[PDB]
RNA sequence: AGGUUCGAAGACGAUCAGAUACCGUCGUAGUUCCGACCAUAAACGAUGCCGACCGGCGAUGCGGCGGCGUUAUUCCCAUGACCCGCCGGGCAGCUUCCGGGAAACCAAAGUCUUUGGGUUCCGGGGGGAGUAUGGUUGCAAAGCUGAAACUUAAAGGAAUUGAC
RNA sequence: UCAAAGUUUAAG
């Protein structure tokens, strides 16, 4: 019931972690002195607060990513895991499922490939008013 | 498009389309889109003339090729299905992407950081990527879109009739466009197939 | 929209217009040559009959007239093919 | 709306004649009323004998006696 | 009720023109209408039209070309006395340069310029520009 | 100015409706007008429900329900917070609340 | 634009919508001139020259730009008979 | 209030009628 | 010194686009104010129509701010009608001038009857209306001059339109509105599709296509 | 003729400085039926009637047409109740740079300085005044028709910021 | 699950 951080804290911590993720750790008093070294923080109290939020962000990073932050190793990991390729799904083994109305499509476009035809479904009545 | 001999249909492409489910449009049909449809089935799912889809797809390619400096084709997806696909398209094509949360006044505002003034858009859903589409009528920006049956065609100067709901189909459509822009100039044969898998473009719902 | 050949409209979308609003005003009705089982005399009933149509032999009845088309009596075949 | 037709002249011309009397200035000039009421019986000026010097008080926002003449 | 046929047809083609229509159907048809259209055609303002003879009143379909700014009609069909024709075209057409007042005459249905050449007055039908 | 296209009065093709005296103020109101809760409710409510179940003769027993269609007139609806006001744009959301 | 002599005047000749002959204004910033590429015929493959279509903003905001482009394409043999 | 101004006026007219009926 | 954010502005800076007629042809929005200044350096003159002080009520007295209506023109084919509000009058006038520049348009002038000389009046009787006020321009023969109310007479002169009969309806006292109406009139001169056009269009490249190798700056 | 209920007037009881009012208790005319008047309401969509054209979408009421399946009834038939469409014409709804509009808003209040489909009624700053006066209708209450002198610089509309 | 609460220099 009181101490929220101002943006002057929050921005400085995020910027610290963006540049010096490696130096920073969970133990507060270590990285409290890191914050002194790598950044010209004019007051003692402000420094002391920043480090406090730096620790808090570290804890969030050690448990999935954070929205407003760009860690270099996490970005590379993301790049690796979203340029994945499997042996392909758009072939859909042999036998693709198709309807007669979608079969007539293929007749109109001149085709007779490997794909099964099946419908039964009588017009049900979609949603309810 | 000129579906005349070389860049016509072929079976293997249609088989990909059918597997993606792109033909399966939607339940509601906008009166602008009625042009691009075979039928409706039972329950009530419209079906899209796949020839007609290709024709527009080729026409989109021909538009994108005509833009000389490739970078100033812009390629937007707001939704998180095209978000990967657009970025893979830009990577292949040499275009510029905008993957999600399109900032208001990127095409407007001289002052702004991300003020880009391109000669073309490629929008995923015109229903969802609507801000950039509107900005494209404060600058003289033409537009490509991947339109469903439901999709409204305000400002979309060349719609492509697709399933744009399903991720599979969206990625497929991006991959098909990427091929065709590259085929229509550059380093793809047409006789040979392409190295790139269409699954490269598909969105991953947190699976592993 | 923006382009509709109003002089060459397809028959798929003339059947689904009002009888008057079509490019050429045409009727939606037809005549039908009704058989009936017992009597071999073939009558010629008008689809929208609005009269009880008794047969030529005057034994049975063919049409009970409803609002729209006439109601043919159960075992009574017919043929359009005309005009 | 408007009568408009080719053989309307009369209708049109009569209606305009009727409505002219709701034009305030017209009615002033064509009914007697004002010419009856005007002490200058339709005249630019009038001579007249002064029968008392009388102070008029000015209307609210301006305070001043006016110094009139009862003619 | 359907009082003045010509008037309705012209207003319909004008409404079509505004909304960027390519061709347009006009429903009651007449001699006068067709004659008005032929004059508008002669000066390029409309494309070649065609008239669907049902065995009745008739219909027309008109190929537009987006060159017609407005096509109007003057009821009542006043009688212009050639002196007055100059006054009309001043306070009716948008210039002394383009536009036409199509008036019928003893001679026939024509634009003012054909009437002034042939030195004829007559009853005004409408205008276009 | 016209506040609501409707006029808070769902008439539209009638010219007259039978009126209702409101279930609170007794104020006379059009039936198409007037706010209308339909209130189904347990007779006994959450407090005494278990006490009554405990001292019931019949085994289990499903309770009854007390049904009321109320008829609030605008004044009485607003005052009793059946209906609050809305912003000029949010006035037009004629879906019920959850 | 010419005067009585025949000398040209008028500081420019406006673009004009391909889909409506309706002149694209000096500040109609919702307009397009869309460039489409041809091909060599034998190989696909873009072959230098263009096909250009201009559209007025008005048609775009109406929603009838993609139809009108498509019509223009199939008039000029870019698009190959959708039926 | 207009309605009461009219009512006032219709009472006053009613008196006037009565007054003039005396003569 | 000018450094231009706009793609277009960069081309104009580098003497690539020869005249603003090229820009107008392709309808590209003039956003950088320096472009127009460069093309119409001199001739372009700025006349303050009106300075109207609007105000808006606070808890603490009332805020008041000045709204500067400025026309601009070369007396020869171009005119712009800018309005800017601000806390001090100078800053309003300065910003209004720039907004006029940005919004300048080309006026089509035409002949009256006989088609001789240089075009001296309006082509056809165009009109332009803005918030009640409506303004009709009527073409007029040589020498007539501008037969019009002060405000239109000031802008029409700047447009270079020598001769013009005019009309006006609505609350013409709302001077801003009256200017904005007359501006839509003279804007609309190049939007009127006369038979003088009709000839099918050529279509050229557009500067963004012409100089795409330049714009990817080397 | 009839009078349950409520209920102008009226009478009390409260409340209030005062309340001849709001609340409460009674209660007359009226409220109900038949037969004669009366002719006015914010009699309102505050929107004259007829006619044409100019965008979507979904709904809903009636009639008609067509369709594969249900329920069923009994074994099919005929069904009706559902289901999915089309057509006409109703009551409305959402939707948008149709186009309008001072606007709020309106697919009509659109197709209007690019002004003319047809035709009725009707307004001309605010007040005096729907008054006076005559004429007429009405058992009456009133209704229709309907001025002037004199006064007055604004009254009024929509929307915005504040203040309340 | 609604007691009572009326008025505000002529002197800018
Ligand atoms: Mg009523
Ligand atoms: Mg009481
Ligand atoms: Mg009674
Ligand atoms: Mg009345
Ligand atoms: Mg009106
Ligand atoms: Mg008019
Ligand atoms: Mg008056």
């Amino acid at each position: 019931m009181g101490r929220v951080r101002t943006k002057t804290v929050k921005k400085a911590a995020r910027v610290i972690i963006e540049k010096y993720y490696t130096r920073l750790g969970n133990d507060f008093h270590t990285n409290k002195r890191v914050c002194e070294e790598i950044a010209i923080i004019p007051s003692k109290k402000l420094r002391n607060k920043i480090a406090g939020y730096v620790t808090h962000l570290m804890k969030r990073i050690q448990r999935g990513p954070v929205r407003g932050i760009s860690i270099k190793l996490q970005e590379e990991e993301r790049e690796r895991r979203d340029n994945y390729v499997p042996e392909v799904s758009a072939l859909d083994q042999e036998i693709i499922e198709v309807d007669p109305d979608t079969k007539e499509m293929l007749k109109l476009l001149d085709f007779g490939s490997l794909s099964n035809l099946q419908v039964t479904q009588p017009t049900v009545g979609m949603n309810f008013k | 498009s000129g579906a005349l001999d070389v860049l016509q249909m072929k079976e293997e492409d249609v088989l990909k389309f059918l597997a993606a489910g792109t033909h399966l449009g939607g339940t509601n049909l906008d009166f602008q889109m009625e042009q691009y449809i075979y039928k409706r089935k039972s329950d009530g799912i419209y079906i899209i003339n796949l020839k007609r889809t290709w024709e527009k797809l080729l026409l989109a390619a021909r538009a994108i090729v005509a833009i000389e400096n490739p970078a100033d084709v812009s390629v937007i997806s707001s939704r998180n299905t095209g978000q990967r696909a657009v970025l893979k398209f830009a990577a292949a094509t040499g275009a510029t992407p905008i993957a999600g949360r399109f900032t208001p006044g990127t095409f407007t505002n001289q002052i702004q950081a991300a003020f880009r003034e391109p000669r073309l858009l490629v929008v995923t859903d015109p229903r969802a990527d609507h801000q950039p589409l509107t900005e494209a009528s404060y600058v003289n920006l033409p537009t490509i879109a991947l339109c469903n049956t439901d999709s409204p065609l305000r400002y979309v100067d060349i719609a492509i009739p697709c399933n744009n709901k399903g991720a599979h189909s969206v990625g497929l459509m991006w991959w098909m466009l990427a091929r065709e822009v590259l085929r229509m100039r550059g380093t793809i044969s047409r006789e040979h197939p392409w190295e790139v898998m269409p699954d490269l473009y598909f969105y991953r719902d947190p699976e592993e | 929209p923006l382009a509709k050949d109003l002089l060459h409209p397809s028959p798929e979308e003339e059947k689904r217009k009002h009888k008057k609003k079509r490019l050429v005003q045409s009727p939606n009705s037809y005549f039908m040559d009704v058989k009936c089982p017992g009597c071999y005399k073939i009558t010629t009933v008008f689809s929208h009959a609005q009269t009880v149509v008794l047969c030529v032999g005057c034994s049975t009845v063919l049409c009970q007239p409803t609002g729209g088309k006439a109601r043919l009596t159960e075992g009574c075949s017919f043929r359009r093919k005309q005009h | 709306g408007k009568c408009r037709g080719l053989r309307t002249a009369r209708k049109l011309r009569s209606h305009r004649r009727d409505q002219k009397w709701h034009d305030k200035q017209y009615k002033k000039a064509h009914l007697g009323t004002a010419l009856k009421a005007n002490p200058f019986g339709g005249a630019s000026h009038a001579k007249g004998i002064v029968l008392e010097k009388v102070g008029v008080e000015a209307k609210q926002p301006n305070s001043a006696i006016r110094k009139c003449v009862r003619v | 009720v359907r009082m003045n046929v010509l008037a309705d047809a012209l207003k319909s083609i004008n409404n079509a023109e505004k909304r960027g229509k390519r061709q347009v159907l006009i429903r009651p048809c007449s001699k006068v209408i067709v004659r008005f259209l032929t004059v508008m055609m002669k000066h390029g303002y409309i494309g070649e039209f065609e008239i669907i003879d049902d065995h009745r009143a008739g219909k027309i379909v008109v190929n537009l070309t987006g060159r017609l700014n407005k096509c109007g009609v003057i009821s009542p069909r006043f009688d212009v006395q050639l002196k007055d024709l100059e006054k009309w075209q001043n306070n009716l057409l948008p210039s002394r340069q383009f536009g036409f007042i199509v008036l019928t005459t003893s001679a026939g249905i024509m634009d003012h310029e054909e009437a002034r050449r042939k030195h004829t007055g007559g009853k005004i039908l409408g205008f276009f520009f | 100015t016209k506040k609501r296209r409707n006029n808070g009065r769902a008439k539209k093709g009638r010219g007259h409706v039978q009126p209702i005296r409101c279930t609170n103020c007794a104020r006379c109101v059009p039936k198409d007008k007037a706010i209308k809760k339909f209130v189904i409710r347990n007779i006994v409510e959450a407090a005494a429900v278990r006490d009554i179940s405990e001292a019931s003769v019949f085994d289990a027993y499903v309770l009854p329900k007390l049904y009321v269609k109320l008829h609030y007139c605008v004044s009485c609806a607003i005052h009793s917070k059946v209906v609050r006001n809305r912003s000029r744009e949010a006035r037009k959301d004629r879906t019920p609340p959850p | 634009m010419q005067n009585d002599a025949g000398e040209f005047v008028d500081l420019y000749v406006p673009r004009k919508c391909s889909a409506s002959n309706r002149i694209i204004g000096a500040k109609d910033h919702a307009s397009i001139p869309m460039n489409v590429a041809e091909v060599d015929k034998v190989t696909g493959r873009f072959n230098g020259q263009f096909k250009t279509y201009a559209i007025c903003g008005a048609i775009r905001r109406m929603g009838e730009s993609d139809d009108s482009i498509l019509r223009l394409a199939k008039a000029h043999g870019i698009v190959s008979q959708n039926f | 209030r207009a309605k009461w101004r009219k009512k006032r006026m219709r009472r006053l007219k009613r008196k006037r009628r009565k007054m003039r009926q005396r003569s | 010194e000018w450094l231009p954010v706009t793609k277009l502005g960069r081309l104009v800076k580098d003497v690539k686009i020869k005249s603003l007629e090229e820009i107008y042809l392709f309808s590209l929005p003039i956003k950088e104010s320096e472009i127009i200044d460069f093309f119409l350096g001199a001739a372009l003159k700025d006349e303050v129509l009106k300075i109207m002080p609007v105000q808006k009520q606070t808890r603490a007295a009332q805020r008041t701010r000045f709204k500067a209506f400025v026309a601009i023109g070369d007396y020869n084919g171009h005119v712009g009608l800018g309005v800017k509000c601000s806390k001090e009058v100078a800053t309003a006038i300065r910003g209004a001038i720039i907004l006029a520049k940005l919004s300048i348009v080309p006026v089509r002038r035409g002949y009256w009857g006989n088609k001789i000389g240089k075009p001296h009046t309006v082509p056809c009787k165009v009109t332009g209306r803005c918030g009640s006020v409506l303004v009709r321009l009527i073409p007029a023969p040589r020498g007539t001059g501008i037969v019009s109310a002060p405000v239109p007479k000031k802008l029409l002169l700047m447009a270079g339109i020598d001769d013009c009969y005019t009309s006006a309806w609505s609350c013409t006292a709302t001077l801003g509105n009256f200017a904005k109406a007359t501006f839509d009139a003279i804007s609309k001169t190049y939007s009127y599709l006369t038979p003088d056009l009709w000839k099918e269009t050529v279509f050229t490249k557009s500067p963004y296509q012409e100089f795409t190798d330049h714009l990817v700056k080397t």
